[PDB]
């Protein structure tokens, strides 16, 4: 396909598209040059023409609840004369757009980089998209999960991998002992080895004889001489968490009512409410996990929770 | 003029970024990767269609090493055993012969033909002299230079290449170092009749190496110094090689030094424009690169001959891999080769980020760009086959300098009858050869007809020897289709293929270069040297040309006479129409 | 014979012959380092370290050939500095305020910021020297020598530390490796008698260049007017050379430095890591993966610069030797061990080992066997020997990884720390020196040290119990995250004869420890 004459559809197709935003993996998609690797070149290229020439604008977008998830996309300029789609993402509020223009510390031991980074970034956890850009950058990302795999672990200083999902991308998200203590809703001293034999009987009665190899003797010159001879989901889980907190920061109980799912949901710091189901669902679970009481009003018909404490 | 596609090398590696491309005499690419060399076999096709790919083809290149030093305990060398499981470090093609000699990880020097070993190079004396670190091929005749441990220039030089495989032997050996002294030799260039070697402490000497002097003086250059010498080349007998910081430039003339600073720390390599009318050398490196005349003083001058490709690829590269400026860059150059010719140069190299890099063999690739150094072009009496194809390609297919006079075409005089194994080489010597069979690669219909009046010259003044029926057949081939009268003979021909027997009347081989008919009644094509009927599964196919040659070596039927068996081992591997090696089944 | 793998060499005699060559006068060496540490399998006795031992065995690093000053430094290039008050000093270098609550054994003490204590006494023995707490990171440690046929008293001895001003925090913007980065930092240097260990912070020495690492006396620096020059790389990406200029007194002094007597410095690349192959010249690394060696007198230009690494070289070994090639060996964050003689890099470049990419591999080298000894990166500790790459043996694994390594010029003791505030010795001519057969049960090591801490109690708790590791040949790599203030920062012998059984180690949090093996 000659791209010489696809040109200008490009630049059409970016000036009607909303707010004259298109991403590149979705412009790609469209014009279907996605079929060839031959095509794919061929876009990459135009975009970048259509940039150089100031035609259009590269621009990233970021996700305002992940800076490591951001979206590669043309804005349109005038008229000529990382691959997940996220057409998903861009259906949000989502208006921090950029215009366009590491940590590693040799002393410590790896083990303790990523800990720390995991803890210091709290109870939200951190992904490993975040761990391995911040501190060693993309070029490392082989050795340092070759390496991981030696420490992570499936769900005192332990780290827990666990799934996540943002707009269409699956990755591996990051915890401390700090997922322990918020999945329950820090080991003290430890034993002295109890071994009391004195260093010198260690020198003396762990030795064994070795194999016969090079000797010597010293002649009557003084002269040295040698011998050898003879020798059960994250936004579940996130939301049983906060339910706690949204009936305790009112008090040690609450009612199942309108105003209590708004809160739950500005807590949550969702744009809109959610659902009345969700709620429920884990309402239901978190009540049959005994954490919460739960009766109905006898002089209203109403639903109340209560902290069984 | 735009250069070639590059060509892509795909998972192939490097263990260090020493100099690693060399380019053989019949265009064949050496690349000294790891663990085993890749070879850019060369190809023919017309519709290259902008694409270097259509010229090389890539292969691992398998050879086996054997150790002489195994066994044998390693000294003051402490790393000359350590690792016992060989691989190549350098490797370097014949500039006038036709082999190939490596130097194992271990410091053996061993002599190849193709992908089977010819002989490993060892002389008495010590461990040490034993163990080498850099070679050299003679520019004029059948020898090599050895630079051992010792501090010896050691000599091997060859024969018995005609009779049986080349006896490489041990001649003598010129200790370059001081008495008793612990440095060795890491370089040697040599070209025309001056050779010049480095030791390691930096010592430089230059001496006339002729077989006509069994006395070379070894007059040092440049004293014991600091300094590494990165690179070393003889340019125009102007000796130039480079340090960090700094370039020297030396006059065997008069034995005068003079130096620039380089104004970089980066290694410099020495690209000489042997062609120019004043001695002139580009010196790149993976920041910089720019153009020094050799006058009687030095100059700094713009590298317009290659640089601004370089930096086209570079910043089109950082426009995808660094397009915010995020990270420091840099252009890594793991070998830089002249064509045989000196009309082109071939770069491999590689765009990489300075970072945290954690490589692996699959990921790794390299790209080898071929550029033309020169505005015009000419034959050259060292390349051969497709090498001349290759700079053809390089240059846009802009056609080289004919002469004046010749612009078959030329056919040139030959006032010659020289014994006849020799007079095919004399024949193939010539100039007018040369030319020819350069033309068969650019014309629609390739020929042969100024080779074959040579050989009717040969028969016709030989006419007291022409006795056997096959040798007769061929000139009465030869006599019809160049409209010169045919020798007077009468009978009939036999030839034979392992299953099938065909009687041919001598007068049956008409003056048409493509067929024969037999008594019989069955048609054959002609072989494309001897004339002869194809009858055998076993011809070798010429890659220009299409043409058959009937393989002297696997025929055990035909009774061959002395022209046909002569004509045959002396085309046997070297295509008559154009130098490239036929191809085999 | 085919002697290819480490399983051909399988009778002694022609083990030692392929490792160690035929030259008669290196194989005394073996003989007198065999029969004289036999039997040492965790102490070694003091008479055998002595100058007029039977099995006396020393060789100098190549630094002390002969005299360095003149051509280093001399009265041309003295060191800048001017002292300072307490109240300056604690304004940058803002040194743990909070006191660290140790335990050892029975006793508790809440330990300030130089409060040295001697060893209590342990149910094991007669433990002797003593904790410290230098209040700070320990980033490196480095014992000076003094010839003992020298005026100055043969139990006088001296140990520098340097000290960051950040914490037990593991991941921070200011310790980053790959980019140039000039703060304050400083040199704690003490003077201790290995009569009596009675010790004093005597200098305090304060400059902007950032972290120091790979911090070495040079032994060839000799002046009256000096104790010695202190060499190390920094975190501003130049190698400097400082003078430690000697005090009138015992008391106490602060300095800041304005200029070095020496710094070796390269446009736009940062220097890693360095070793000395002549009193007078320097092999050393660089971010970019490049090698040079540089001329201490004529430090403008390097003698080569040429690349061996694909990224960030982090350590850098001489393998001296009275017989061999000096070849030096190199690790880089692209795992690859290689061993290579700088004469002709390209010409020599041989290959141990890969590695996984591990962000700090200690390498030493054991001049008493001619081996290099270093951590795989991960879990194990091993020996190559400079003439047989392939001959790999491994000498101790842990549970976590190995982060600081040290070894001496008088006895082939190694001692190796990991980062679960372990602490062991073993000794590598034992594995080096012997037949392969047995190796699973004949050779074993000895943790002389724990340290450990509690999330809650906020204590760290140094255990004195010694237990016995015996070597598993065929184990897995292994990786237990633990404390961030209890891995071991660095760990190194005094290796003077008076001073030979003494021993230096740190934690991360500052617990600086000495102890007399006696």
């Amino acid at each position: 396909i000659n791209i010489r004459d696809h040109l200008a559809t490009i630049v059409e197709v970016v000036k009607r598209s909303k707010n004259g935003i298109r991403q590149i993996i979705d412009l790609k998609r469209e014009l279907k040059f996605d079929k060839e690797k031959r095509l794919s070149k061929a876009f990459i290229a135009a975009i970048a023409w259509l940039d150089e020439k100031e035609y259009l604008k590269k621009v990233l977008v970021v996700s305002p609840k992940n800076p490591a998830i951001k979206i590669r996309c043309v804005k349109y300029v005038k008229d000529i004369p990382d691959n997940f789609n996220a057409t998903d993402l861009l259906q949000n509020q989502g208006l921090v757009m950029e215009e366009k223009e590491v940590l590693l510390n040799r002393f410590y031991p790896l083990q303790n980089q990523t800990y720390d980074i995991a803890d210091k970034s709290g109870l939200k956890g951190i992904s490993t998209m975040d761990v391995v850009n911040r501190i060693t950058g993309k070029e490392f990302q082989r050795a340092f999960t070759k390496s991981s795999e030696y420490y992570l672990e499936s769900v005192g200083y332990r780290l827990f991998r666990i799934y996540d999902f943002e707009g269409k991308k699956k990755f591996f998200r990051l915890f401390t002992a700090q997922n322990f203590q918020k999945l329950t809703n820090p080991k003290g001293f430890d034993e002295l080895g109890k071994s009391r034999t004195d260093l010198k009987t260690l020198n003396e009665d762990n030795f064994v004889a070795l194999n016969n190899t090079v000797r010597f003797t010293t002649d009557s010159d003084g002269q040295d001489i040698f011998f050898w001879h003879g020798e059960r989901s994250l936004r579940s889980l996130q939301r049983q968490r906060a339910i706690l907190k949204v009936m305790n920061t009112i008090g040690g109980v609450a009612y199942l009512r309108e105003q209590f799912y708004e809160s739950v949901s500005k807590y949550m710091g969702s744009t809109t409410t959610l659902d009345k189901k969700t709620v429920r669902g884990d309402v239901d679970l978190m009540v049959e996990s005994e954490k919460l009481g739960a009766r109905t009003e006898p002089v209203s018909g109403r639903k109340i929770i209560f902290l069984p404490t | 003029m735009k250069l070639l596609k590059d060509l892509l090398v795909d998972r192939k590696e490097f263990e260090d970024w020493k100099n690693n491309l060399t380019w053989a005499r019949d265009g064949t690419l050496y690349l000294t990767t790891f663990p085993d060399i890749s070879i850019g076999q060369p190809k023919y096709a017309k519709d290259i269609n902008c694409n270097s790919k259509n010229l090389f083809h890539v292969k691992e290149f398998p050879l086996e090493f054997e150790n002489k030093l195994d066994f044998e305990l390693a000294q003051q060398n402490g790393l000359l055993n350590s690792q016992p499981v060989c691989y190549p470090r350098v490797c370097k093609p014949s500039p006038i012969d036709d082999w190939m000699a490596v130097l194992s990880n271990n410091g053996n020097v061993s002599v190849f033909k193709d992908n089977k070993m010819l002989t490993n190079l060892d002389s008495k004396g010590n461990l040490s002299s034993r163990t080498y670190h850099c070679f050299e091929w003679n520019p004029i005749e059948s020898s090599i230079v050895v630079g051992n441990e010792d501090g010896e220039l050691q000599f091997f030089s060859i024969r018995k290449n005609s009779e049986n495989t080349p006896e490489f032997y041990f001649e003598s050996s010129i200790r370059l170092s001081d008495a008793g002294s612990k440095d060795w030799v890491t370089h040697i260039v040599w070209y025309e009749d001056v050779l010049v070697a480095a030791l390691s402490n930096n010592s430089v000497f230059s001496m006339t190496v002729s077989a006509s002097s069994h006395q070379p003086v070894s007059r040092m250059i440049q004293n014991a110094s600091r300094r590494k010498i990165t690179d070393l080349k003889i340019v125009d007998y102007k000796v130039v090689l480079t340090c960090p910081g700094y370039v020297h430039k030396i006059d065997l003339k008069n034995y005068s030094i003079s130096s620039l600073k380089t104004g970089s720390l980066e290694n410099f390599h020495i690209i000489p424009l042997n062609h120019e009318k004043e001695s002139t050398i580009l010196l790149m490196s993976n920041k910089t690169s720019y153009k020094v005349l050799l006058e009687d003083e030095l100059h700094v001058t713009a590298d317009n001959i290659i640089a601004p490709y370089l930096e086209k690829k570079f910043k089109k590269w950082s426009t995808i891999w660094n397009e915010f400026n995020n990270y420091e860059t840099t252009l890594v150059i793991h070998g830089i080769s002249l064509s045989p010719d000196g009309y082109s140069i071939a770069i491999v190299y590689d765009m990489e980020r300075v970072a945290f890099k954690y490589k692996i063999a699959s990921e790794q690739s390299f790209n080898i760009m071929f550029a033309p150094l020169y505005h015009t072009w000419t034959i050259s009496e060292r390349a051969v086959g497709l090498a001349w194809y290759q700079t053809y390609q390089i240059y846009n297919q802009s056609l080289p300098k004919l002469p004046e006079n010749f612009s078959k075409l030329l056919n040139g005089n030959y006032p010659i009858s020289l014994d006849f194994q020799s007079y095919l080489n004399a024949l193939m010597k010539s100039e007018e050869m040369r030319i020819i069979m350069f033309l068969n690669m650019t014309i629609d219909k390739p020929s042969i007809l100024s080779f074959l009046e040579a050989l009717y010259e040969y028969a016709i003044n030989k006419k007291s020897e022409l006795t056997n029926s096959f040798d007769l057949a061929c000139v009465l081939s030869i006599a019809a289709i160049l409209k010169r009268e045919a020798p007077i003979y009468n009978g009939t021909l036999l030839m034979k293929n392992s299953f099938l027997e065909e009687t041919f009347n001598l007068e049956s081989f008409t003056a048409d270069p493509e067929t024969v008919t037999s008594t019989t009644n069955n048609t054959w094509k002609r072989c494309g040297v001897t004339l002869l009927p194809i009858l055998t599964t076993h011809v070798k196919i010429c890659p220009v040309s299409k043409q058959r040659v009937i393989d002297i070596k696997r025929d055990d039927l035909n009774d061959y006479g002395w022209f046909t068996r002569g004509l045959l081992e002396r085309f046997n591997e070297i295509s008559v129409y154009c130098g490239t090696t036929l191809e085999v089944m | 014979r085919p002697i290819r793998l480490l399983k051909d060499l399988s009778s002694a005699r022609d083990k030692i012959e392929r490792i160690y060559g035929l030259n008669k006068e290196k194989l005394l060496l073996l003989a007198k380092v065999k029969e004289g540490f036999e039997t040492s399998v965790f102490d070694f006795p003091f008479k055998n370290i002595q100058p007029d031992s039977p099995y006396f065995v020393c060789l100098d690093p190549p630094c002390k050939k002969e005299s360095a000053y003149n051509k280093v430094i001399g009265d041309k290039n003295r060191t800048v500095y001017h002292e300072i008050n307490k109240t300056e000093f604690e304004n940058m270098i803002k040194l743990r305020t909070k006191r660290l609550k140790l335990l050892i054994g029975e006793v508790d003490a809440e330990v300030s910021t130089g409060d040295k204590i001697e060893f209590p006494v342990l149910a094991n023995g007669k433990r002797r020297g003593f904790i410290y707490n230098v209040g700070g990171l320990v980033t490196d440690i480095a014992w000076l020598n003094i010839e003992e046929n020298t005026d100055i008293g043969k139990d006088i001895q001296y140990l520098a530390v340097a000290v960051s001003q950040y914490m037990d925090e593991p991941l921070n913007e200011h310790l980053e490796m790959f980019d140039k980065e000039k703060h304050s930092s400083c040199i704690q240097i003490f003077k201790m008698n290995t009569s009596t260990l009675h010790c004093v912070k005597v200098q305090t020495i304060v400059h902007s260049f950032g972290e120091v690492w790979d911090l070495k006396w040079h032994e060839g620096c000799h002046a009256p007017h000096l104790v010695g020059c202190l060499s190390f790389v920094s975190q501003e990406g130049t190698i400097n050379f400082l003078e430690i200029i000697d005090n009138a007194t015992d008391v106490h002094v602060f300095k800041m430095c304005e200029k070095p007597s020496l710094t070796l410095s390269l446009a736009d690349s940062l220097i890693t890591t360095f070793d000395f192959l002549s009193p007078t010249t320097v092999v050393c690394g660089f971010k970019n993966g490049f090698v040079a060696e540089f001329d201490l007198t004529d430090p403008e230009v390097p003698s080569f610069y040429d690349q061996v690494h694909d990224s960030y070289i982090l350590s850098v070994s001489t393998a001296y030797s009275d017989f061999e090639d000096t070849v030096v060996s190199t690790v880089a964050v692209d795992g690859y061990f290689y061993i290579f003689n700088p004469k002709d890099i390209a010409t020599t470049k041989t290959t141990v080992s890969r590695f996984r990419g591990s962000n700090l591999v200690p390498v030493v080298y054991c001049p008493q066997i001619y081996s290099y000894i270093y951590s795989d990166g991960a879990s194990s500790l091993r020996a190559v020997p400079s003439r047989a790459a392939f001959a790999v043996h491994p000498l101790v694994s842990r549970e976590t990884t190995i982060t600081a390594i040290g070894v001496s010029r008088l006895h082939p003791m190694v001692l190796a720390g990991s980062a679960d505030g372990s602490l062991i010795i073993t000794n590598a001519a034992r594995r080096l020196l012997h037949g392969i057969k047995n190796s699973s049960a004949t050779q074993k090591s000895l943790r002389l040290w724990k340290w450990d801490y509690s999330i809650k109690d906020d204590k760290y708790r140094i255990d004195s119990s010694y237990e016995v590791y015996p070597l598993t040949v065929n184990d897995v790599s292994k990786a237990k995250i633990d404390a961030h203030g209890i891995n071991i920062t660095c760990t190194k012998w005094n290796e003077t004869s008076a001073g030979g059984k003494c021993y230096a180690f740190s934690n991360s949090a500052g617990l600086l420890t000495l102890e007399y093996l006696s």
